[PDB]
């Protein structure tokens, strides 16, 4: 992967993938 | 955060990977 811009729950859910199971957290509002 | 590096560059699934809990 070189080049995949993702925002939204698109952008997450690749985090939510990325985890499955710990349940990561979009640091968005920080 | 990162959503200037996920939204506006690339996010590769290893970097964001670091966002796990």
């Amino acid at each position: 992967f070189v080049n995949q811009h993702l925002c939204g729950s698109h952008l997450v859910e690749a985090l939510y993938l990325v985890c499955x199971e710990r349940x990561f957290f979009y640091t968005k509002p920080t | 955060g990162i959503v200037e590096q996920c939204c506006t560059s690339i996010c590769s699934l290893y970097q964001l990977e670091n966002y796990c809990n």
